[PDB]
């Protein structure tokens, strides 16, 4: 198909994870950094 | 076996962030949490700090 699936990546380790003892971060961009949310087929696998 | 770091100071100024503005305020004109930590607190066998 000539395509590449992007993984959960972010330019800051602060917003990669949130403080609730559980799920990870979900903010898109904070000030000038970014967090590209997961779109790969490993959506519900590979525990974090 | 458990391992625990004591005097670690997060050297990068990006890593020294607060999640909100008024999280742990004091009456002091200098916030006494910018200073590098000198101890560590955990729980006992009975849950004592």
């Amino acid at each position: 198909f000539q395509e590449a699936y992007p993984p959960l990546c972010s330019s800051d380790a602060a917003m990669l994870r949130t403080a609730h003892a559980g799920e990870t971060g979900a903010d898109e961009v904070h000030l000038a950094q970014y967090l590209i949310r997961d779109a790969s087929p490993l959506r519900g696998c590979l525990p974090l | 076996t458990f391992i625990m770091p004591m005097g670690v100071f997060q050297a990068n100024s990006m890593d020294r962030y607060t999640r909100h503005a008024g999280d742990f305020s004091t009456v002091s004109e200098q916030d006494p949490r910018q200073f590098p930590p000198q101890g560590i607190f955990f729980y006992n066998k009975d849950g004592i700090l």
